């Protein structure tokens, strides 16, 4: 199977409530592993997967250090952002960044990433050749140009050939029993009226990591894909994670109906019905 | 680093 | 370019009566970042209440799960309330466990 | 605890304006005020703010070190514990100082400055500050020598967040919050990584008194603006790029010498890319 790692950035001003805030998280694949919170008393880089947490004290010592040095780097580029947009200081603004890479099944790169967002729409992205950017407006331009003479993208692309894969792997390695073993979803359905001439039938599945799935109802082997209530994948807390598809039916028709289940933790794809 | 290591200011 | 919050209040696992088990909230798809979430037990503030760390989606839009231990029983009712620069008056979504 | 901030900075001139704002259950009204030496006496006879306190036009008994509570009726105490602590420093209460920069004000990416601030007046204290809003000083005890007071302010390694305008201020023994006028400013630019600009002369770097030469700052990267700069320390000279028909990015200044031209960007005024190679013009 293919793999990532991301880190997420959050850099946000709060003239009045606050001094700026910088928060980083890690992640592989649907598994967070890292964080580091600019807003505690002493900032450091700390675990937030079990498999991390033998990392010698040289890794969390350097990961902190950086994350101080990046904190920074933001607080700057956010007042940078207001003179740009020619924004008043008594505002409240949001830089996001995301930059990791994946892997395939051999653990060589697949594809690289590096983009940037403020105040929640696009910035700047680093593009697929990992030698260009793609801006999303004149103020983002500004960036492009000086990035583009002070030759960032080839420092990120060294980054994401090397490093980025490098920890990837190793931490593949170090979380393998966790992160390389899908389990599959625990599933059931459930039956609630409406009225007395209709029902609603749920299908659960629960327990699951990684979090893509798919679950679809059938009305005698159709796809009710039109009239099915899907809610949004949602985390246990435990690191697996849960969702439903529900399905109003006329009363006496529940045979008809027929739950599908996809999952990379199960052998074949499931077929429920409600009894 | 496992971080970007790199500096990048806009 | 200001987005509201989705809420989800549901447990862990499975409910059953008198076991032990986890309340969750989890908010997302909302822009700015600053939120304000409570787990309420009948109407009042639950204390001992944990969050995950803020992160976000392909879109830029944020999320957060915040969450209590607790054991469930049939009287007691627990629900979630959230708060964000979107909303006039704060959301309160009672915990259902059929959803 | 509530957040206590002073804005447009904590650093302000007498005559000048600096508001208070304590914010605390997600609202910025009811709040008392306390000087750090009387910790449970709010200041101004227990006045209860009703909002943001503004002190405008500043004098110097607003100087001082300041902590907030804000009211929190349902509570044992009828407010909140103790804010971070704001320090309002007010200047221009004694003659200035002065700043100079070692070895310059020039400073590669990745390396040191050194600024020192020096007066023949006696100060116990120095300030360093960057011009900007919510920025903090940084403090220094002067040291006392052959009739001078100075401090040694290290700046680096240098990157961006490190480069502006600096000013630095002098406070005299029995009054740590009311500092002098400020020195005349200094402005530390980075230099670098931005790929160095090309420097050249026209028709020549070979000129007689009294015909014209002109020198050209090209680049083939988007610089903006370019800053051309003589040895010898008075102020460079700053034109704005153009495009060029086979894509390079010049300006052209028309006037001896030894200059180094630098490219910028818009908005960006201290940092500066690497300098040109020098060109030596001769009159
Ligand atoms: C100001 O007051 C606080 C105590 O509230 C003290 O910690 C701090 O060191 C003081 N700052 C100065 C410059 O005195
Ligand atoms: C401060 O730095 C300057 C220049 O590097 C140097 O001349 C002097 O020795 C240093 N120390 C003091 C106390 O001035
Ligand atoms: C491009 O055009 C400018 C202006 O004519 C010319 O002087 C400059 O030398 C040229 N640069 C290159 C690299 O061709």
């Amino acid at each position: 199977g293919s793999h990532s790692m991301r880190y997420f950035y959050t850099a946000m001003s709060r003239p009045g409530r606050g001094e700026p805030r910088f928060i980083a998280v890690g992640y592989v694949d649907d598994t967070q592993f890292v964080r580091f919170d600019s807003d505690a008393a002493s900032p450091r880089m700390a675990p937030r997967a079990p498999w991390i947490e033998q990392e010698g004290p040289e890794y969390w010592d350097g990961e902190t250090r950086n994350m101080k040095a990046s904190a920074q780097t933001y607080r700057e580029n956010l007042r940078i952002a207001l003179r740009y947009y020619n924004q008043s200081e008594a505002g409240s603004h949001i830089i996001q960044v995301m930059y990791g890479c994946d892997v395939g099944p051999d653990g060589r790169l697949l594809r690289g990433h590096d983009q940037s967002a403020y105040d929640g729409k696009d910035y700047i992205a680093l593009n697929e050749d990992l030698s260009s950017w793609t801006a999303a407006d004149t103020a983002a331009q500004i960036t492009q140009r000086k990035w583009e003479a002070a030759r960032v993208a080839e420092q990120l692309r060294a980054y994401l050939e090397g490093l980025c894969v490098e920890w990837l792997r190793r931490y593949l390695e170090n979380g393998k029993e966790t992160l390389q073993r899908a389990d599959p979803p625990k599933t059931h359905v459930t039956h609630h009226p409406i009225s007395d001439h209709e029902a609603t039938l749920r299908c659960w599945a629960l327990g699951f990591y990684p979090a893509e799935i798919t679950l679809t109802w059938q009305r005698d082997g159709e796809d009710q894909t039109q009239d099915t209530e899907l809610v949004e994948t949602r985390p246990a807390g435990d690191r697996t994670f849960q969702k439903w598809a529900a399905v109003v039916v006329p009363s006496g028709e529940e045979q008809r109906y027929t739950c599908h289940v996809q999952h990379e933790g199960l052998p074949k794809p499931l077929t429920l019905r409600w009894e | 680093t496992s971080t970007l290591q790199e500096q990048i200011g806009w | 370019i200001q987005r509201t919050p989705k809420i989800q209040v549901y447990s862990r696992h499975p409910a059953e009566n008198g076991k032990s088990n986890f309340l969750n909230c989890y908010v997302s798809g909302f822009h700015p970042s600053d939120i304000e979430v409570d787990l309420l037990k009948n109407g009042e503030r639950i204390e001992k209440v944990e969050h995950s760390d803020l992160s976000f989606s392909k879109d830029w839009s944020f999320y957060l799960l915040y969450y209590t231990e607790f054991t469930p029983t049939e009287k007691d009712e627990y629900a979630c309330r959230v708060n964000h620069v979107t909303l006039s008056q704060p959301k309160i979504v009672k915990w259902d466990r059929d959803m | 605890k509530p957040f206590l901030s002073a804005w447009p900075s904590a650093v302000v001139p007498r005559g000048g304006h600096v508001t208070l704002r304590c914010h605390y259950r997600h609202r910025f009204n009811n709040f008392m005020l306390y000087k750090e030496d009387r910790i449970h006496i709010p200041i101004f006879h227990g006045r209860i703010f009703q909002e943001s306190f503004n002190m405008s036009p500043v004098t110097t008994a607003h100087a001082g070190n300041y902590t907030c509570r804000g009211s929190h009726p349902h509570s044992p105490t009828g407010w909140s514990a103790p804010s971070n602590p704001v320090v309002i420093m007010v200047t221009g209460n004694h003659r200035k100082p002065s700043l100079l920069a070692h070895p310059g004000p020039l400073v590669k990416s990745g390396e040191r400055v050194i600024l020192q601030c020096w007066s023949d007046i006696m100060f116990e204290h120095f300030f360093l500050h960057k011009e900007g809003i919510s920025k903090d000083p940084s403090r220094l005890v002067g040291q006392i020598h052959d009739g001078v007071s100075k401090a040694n302010f290290s700046i680096g390694p240098m990157m961006l967040a490190l480069a502006g305008t600096y000013r630095c201020y002098g406070s005299v023994t029995h009054t740590p919050y009311q500092l002098s006028a400020p020195s005349d400013p200094l402005d530390i630019v980075v230099t670098g990584p931005y790929e160095k600009p090309s420097l050249s002369a026209q028709p020549g770097p070979k000129v007689q008194a009294g015909e014209s030469v002109t020198l050209s700052c090209s680049s083939r990267s988007s610089y903006d603006m370019y800053h051309l700069s003589r040895e010898g320390g008075a102020h460079e000279r700053r034109l704005p790029a153009v495009r060029k028909v086979n894509r390079t990015f010049q300006a052209d200044f028309p006037l001896g010498g030894t200059y180094r031209c630098f490219g910028s960007f818009r908005h960006s005024p201290y940092e500066w890319s690497d300098p040109s190679d020098p060109l030596l013009v001769s009159v």
